[PDB]
């Protein structure tokens, strides 16, 4: 057999159903959602850190000329200066007054620490969703872990279970991330090919180890104006730095769902939101047939004390007269309350209780027990604690917080105006009728 | 140290202090609602939640 089912996508909150088929006994269907899964897919776009500002030593030619040559290195800079006096410890270094030129260039390559510091831009798209699932049917279990996509299904025991898809779509990844020492933060990085000083995305290598860099950081050269020999180089502060500086707080504080969100997958899980459509099939081996199945007889509710609390806290007994010794199962079938245990023993003229949660204050409904209804009401009061982090709302409210006095004291508050208008004109046509006798 | 309030959700609220892992707190009502049986201004009550 085959029965559809909604399920709020939510961990650790059981969903009890029933299947109907003639000549067998109800089969009692609870599904838990053990965890979800989020996982976008990424392509890598480039890798960042804080640089190093190589600076080899001036090429000097002595007492006569030379050109600026460019390089394929990143950030490359060349310069030539003519009039220099290159001085060091031994005295002058080389002699023609003025003549002489000197060629100082500088470039730009990761530090060895970014092994470890590097920060990496990500392109994701096309969110996909995998939620794991746990079915009990018959004290029977089995797990299973299926794509939300609603074309491909569930392995387990070659059985087939069809998922979702989604009600509402959520992402909280954006298009453009960037992940670093295993942190992911949601930030806007400069495309590849373009850079700007002072700025994320400063240098970019395509690998962290890869020969070929493009960056450009603003180095400026400047003349030599000293005694001895030295290159002053004057450059903007790394943008990578900055960044870290300012960063804002990262993508776990801000995730809406309370979404835990891990590095290695690039992936959110274990987080909340929406509806999931699923279709269950179950093995006709699995149900029983209503012959032995047990049969209550005169069952009747009693609710000891009620409380609408926010956890299960709700108390329910139930008095029933049966004939065979066995197990039938139980289920409350009307949205507002959720049951706790769903079979249960059944005695010749034995009595038991159960544990309901509920969302409305006039907890009234049909509860299933074994193959037969029972209506049954009361009244639950608000808790004291009003606070608590267990479980809550294992059922949504649905206006139904109105009492059944509110409802008494609305109708009795409408007046019946349209019947006395209707008296009225009819009175007057009469009336007109009369005096036009005259 | 100091005292700091927090307006917790409706649905629920995440508290995360010092390296210890964080916590999750929930709330309901707790507004004296149903009446007993006598005239109530049970009005008050649905003003405490869902004001408008
Ligand atoms: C001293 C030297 O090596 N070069 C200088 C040059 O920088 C300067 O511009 C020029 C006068 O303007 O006198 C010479
Ligand atoms: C499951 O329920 C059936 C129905 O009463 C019962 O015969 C069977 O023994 C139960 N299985 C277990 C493991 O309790």
């Amino acid at each position: 057999f085959e029965h559809a089912t909604t399920v709020p996508n939510v961990p650790g909150i059981p969903y009890k159903a029933l299947v109907e088929r003639a000549g067998y006994a109800p089969l009692n269907l609870e599904i838990t959602v053990v965890s979800s899964e989020l996982t976008p897919s990424t392509n890598k776009e480039y890798v960042t850190c804080k640089f190093h500002t190589v600076v080899p030593s001036p090429q000097v030619k002595c007492c006569g000329s030379l050109e600026c040559k460019a390089s394929s290195k990143a950030d490359y800079t060349c310069r030539v200066f003519g009039g220099v006096y290159p001085f060091m410890w031994g005295g002058a270094q080389c002699f023609c007054d003025s003549e002489n030129t000197q060629l100082s260039e500088a470039y730009v390559e990761f530090a060895p620490d970014c092994t470890i510091d590097h920060a990496v831009a990500l392109k994701v798209h096309t969110a996909a969703l995998k939620v794991g699932l746990r079915i009990v049917y018959g004290n029977t279990t089995a797990r299973l872990d299926t794509f939300v996509n609603g074309v491909t299904p569930g392995s387990s025991r070659d059985l087939k279970v069809i998922a979702g898809p989604i009600s509402a779509a959520f992402s909280p990844f954006d298009h453009k991330v960037v992940i670093r020492k295993g942190l992911v933060y949601n930030y806007d990085f400069p495309e590849y090919g373009a850079m700007n000083p002072g700025a994320f995305g400063d240098i970019q290598a395509s690998s962290l180890d890869a020969t070929d860099i493009v960056a450009r950081t603003d180095i400026r050269l400047l003349k030599p104006s000293v005694k001895n020999i030295h290159v002053p180089y004057t450059q903007a502060v790394s943008g990578y730095e900055m960044w870290k500086n300012n960063s804002g707080r990262p993508l776990q504080e801000t995730a809406p769902f309370g979404c835990k969100i891990e590095v290695e997958p690039l992936r959110a899980t274990n987080c909340a939101y929406g509806h999931i459509p699923i279709s269950i099939d179950i093995p006709d081996a699995a149900f029983v047939r209503s012959s032995e199945s047990p049969t209550i007889l005169e069952v009747s509710c009693t609710v000891a004390d009620c409380i609408y609390s926010a956890d299960f806290g709700g108390s329910l007994t139930l008095q029933y007269k049966a004939n065979r010794e066995g197990h039938c199962p139980v289920h409350s079938h009307s949205t507002t309350a959720v049951l706790k245990e769903a079979t249960t023993h059944v005695t010749a003229t034995g009595s038991i209780t159960l544990h309901f949660s509920t969302s409305s204050p006039q907890a009234n409904f049909i509860v299933s027990l074994c193959g037969k209804k029972t209506t049954c009401n009361a009244e639950c009061k608000p808790p004291a604690d009003h606070i608590i982090g267990e479980p809550h709302k294992v059922d949504q409210e649905f206006q139904a917080a109105v009492s059944k006095t509110s409802w008494n004291w609305l109708l009795a508050l409408f007046g019946g105006a349209s019947s006395l208008i209707v008296v009225g004109l009819i009175v007057l046509v009469c009336s007109s009728m009369l005096i036009n006798t005259r | 140290t100091t005292s700091r309030n927090f307006s917790v959700g409706r649905e629920g609220l995440e508290y995360v202090w010092g390296n210890h892992e964080p916590v999750r707190v929930w709330a309901q009502e707790s507004a004296p609602g149903d009446p007993h049986g006598w005239p109530h201004e049970i009005i008050i009550h649905y003003y405490h939640r869902h004001p408008v």
